[PDB]
């Protein structure tokens, strides 16, 4: 129902300012505010949003409060001043969801029949992209339970829009543009090796959760099947790529030919002007 | 008729002789089976076209498949022998739109027809598919792990 | 095959008498054509080199 | 293409280099975008040739 999102950072800063509005007062749990959107294709876009007050006691996670009158009033405001927008969901600032969130979702899926949430983090350090998307559909179950209404993790990204970075890249000021040729590749090496194989090792920690625990949905439906998509390469010892060392030599082939020829021509670049201007400066210096 | 056309899988010519030669004696309609098979001066040319059908029934799926099989094994899975293979496959290599591969050298053939002009789609398929599935592995395996620790 | 050509090289033991080739290899060609003239440019700078010192 | 087609006009000017220091007037550099474009190009694509050993074992 949702293909992916195209989410601008402006709405994230529009979360940040209301986070500032709640960091100064008695903060019980978190922020629940409105997420407007510009839904055009099965892809999604958001240009703007606003918040709504919210409190929640924790006794039966059912005591939680919005103001639909205020919501539809400021929706009428921003709909009049901009007829492109409409509501598309909500957001929350606490990075881990909880069981009240389905009640939030289905209670605001009455205006438009879809309401995608947005996890964010006001103090992000370890995550990748803040923007996250769920959708509430049913697969019902293998055991076909009475309405196993599940959030379904839709893919996400940070969006892009022309000249919205006019403030941004002027503000941050620290950007080393076009570090191709230096150390960006090894930053990606450190982070993708370590920070992806730790995702892998926490997947195998979840496998240890399946060992000592994990009766719950032990999930022999999607786990080993997408892991069989991984297991397209069962890379055991003896390494099994006698039929790929020549292909690796073919990979080395053209680039090393370019390296040999071209860097010989690069020495040929440097030496000419270097010698000529060198002895020019040297014996015409006096 | 339709089973001879859905994925096609092989065929035996004599089982076709059974199934579609007991129809030339069994009568409900009798005139089209006469005009196509029971006739001789044109119906036997349509029997020749049926032989075209059984051999193209071979050649279509064997152009879809069979990378590194031999040749006498090929002819006995063609249900038509090696001289019949040169006849029945010369008259469809004159179709000259299917590229296949045979060698002799003692009577042994091989395959993999384009001679592999690829180091490109290896990288494409292998690395782009696997790396993007691995960046999905985070986004949905830690999602389901966080789900199974929502329900714990 | 002697006089004319279609890249039809002879093999007495294949069957197909294999015609295969790779025409675009101009990557090395145009660079070799460059180096041919670049050595001449180095030679024609050697006069300035050997003359301006002594 | 983008390298060699610019490289032949990069190497034209030593035909016209000479002596009598100010008696010639056309100083322009020629090494531009054939040091650095080739540097970034070939080093990133040889690390792309390293991707198979980095990902695969």
């Amino acid at each position: 129902a949702v293909q992916k999102v195209v989410v601008h950072p402006l709405v994230l800063l529009s979360v940040v300012d209301h986070f500032n509005r709640i960091g100064k007062v008695g903060n019980q749990k978190r922020v629940v505010g409105v997420l407007l959107g510009s839904w055009q294709k099965k892809v999604l876009d958001v240009s703007n949003s606003f918040a709504v007050p919210f409190d929640e006691d924790d006794k039966d996670d059912s005591v939680w409060f919005l103001d639909h009158d205020y919501l539809e009033n400021m929706y009428g405001m921003f709909k009049k001043v901009n007829a492109r927008e409409r509501i598309v969901g909500w957001y929350h600032t606490g990075p881990k969801l909880h069981k009240n969130d389905i009640a939030i979702n289905e209670l605001m899926k009455r205006y438009c029949p879809n309401s995608v949430l947005v996890i964010i983090d006001v103090k992000p350090k370890d995550l990748g992209l803040p923007t996250e998307a769920y959708i509430s559909v049913e697969e019902v179950h293998d055991d076909g339970t009475p309405t196993s209404k599940t959030f379904e993790h839709v893919t996400s990204e940070i969006g892009a829009e022309e000249a919205e970075e006019v403030g941004v890249e002027h503000l941050l000021r620290d950007i080393k543009d076009t570090t191709v040729g230096t150390l960006s590749q090894r930053i990606t090496n450190q982070v993708h090796g370590l920070k992806g194989l730790n995702s892998k090792l926490l997947d195998i920690r979840s496998y240890l959760e399946k060992v000592a625990t994990g009766k719950l949905p032990i999930n022999h439906q999607i786990i080993y099947q997408l892991q069989d998509v991984f297991n397209l390469l069962p890379d055991v010892s003896l390494q099994e790529f006698v039929k790929a060392f020549y292909l690796k030599t073919n990979d080395q082939m053209v680039v090393v030919y370019l390296a040999s020829l071209i860097r010989s021509v690069v020495a040929l670049h440097n030496l000419i002007n270097n010698k000529i201007a060198n002895r020019d400066a040297e014996k015409k210096e006096g | 008729l339709l089973k001879l056309f859905t994925t096609m899988e092989l065929m035996r010519w004599s089982t076709l002789v059974e199934d579609y030669g007991m129809e030339l004696r069994k009568g409900s309609l009798e005139s089209p089976a006469t005009d196509v098979f029971g006739s001789t001066e044109e119906g036997e040319k349509r029997w020749k076209d049926l032989k075209n059908r059984v051999v193209e029934h071979n050649i279509r799926i064997m152009a879809k498949y069979y990378t590194r099989i031999t040749m006498k094994r090929m002819a006995q899975l063609l249900d038509l022998s090696v001289d019949e293979s040169e006849a029945f496959l010369s008259n469809l290599v004159v179709n000259k739109t299917i590229f296949a591969k045979v060698d002799r050298l003692a009577g042994i053939i091989n395959f993999q027809r384009p001679k592999d002009p690829n180091n490109l789609l290896n990288d494409w398929s292998q690395k782009l598919n696997s790396l993007m599935s691995l960046v999905n592995k985070t986004t949905h395996l830690i999602a389901k792990e966080e789900m199974i620790h929502n329900l714990q | 095959i002697l006089d004319k050509k279609f890249h039809g090289i002879l093999d007495q033991g294949e069957g197909v008498l294999i015609i295969f080739d790779e025409p675009p290899v101009d990557k090395t060609y145009e660079a070799a054509l460059e180096t041919i003239q670049n050595m001449s440019k180095v030679v024609d700078s050697l006069y300035n080199k050997a003359k301006k010192l002594t | 293409n983008y390298n060699k087609a610019v490289e032949e006009e990069d190497k034209m000017t030593p035909e016209q280099l000479a002596i009598k220091n100010v008696g010639k007037q056309d100083p322009k550099r020629h090494l531009e975008e054939h040091v650095d474009v080739l540097m970034t190009s070939n080093i990133v694509q040889c690390l792309a040739a390293m991707l198979d050993t980095v990902v695969f074992k």
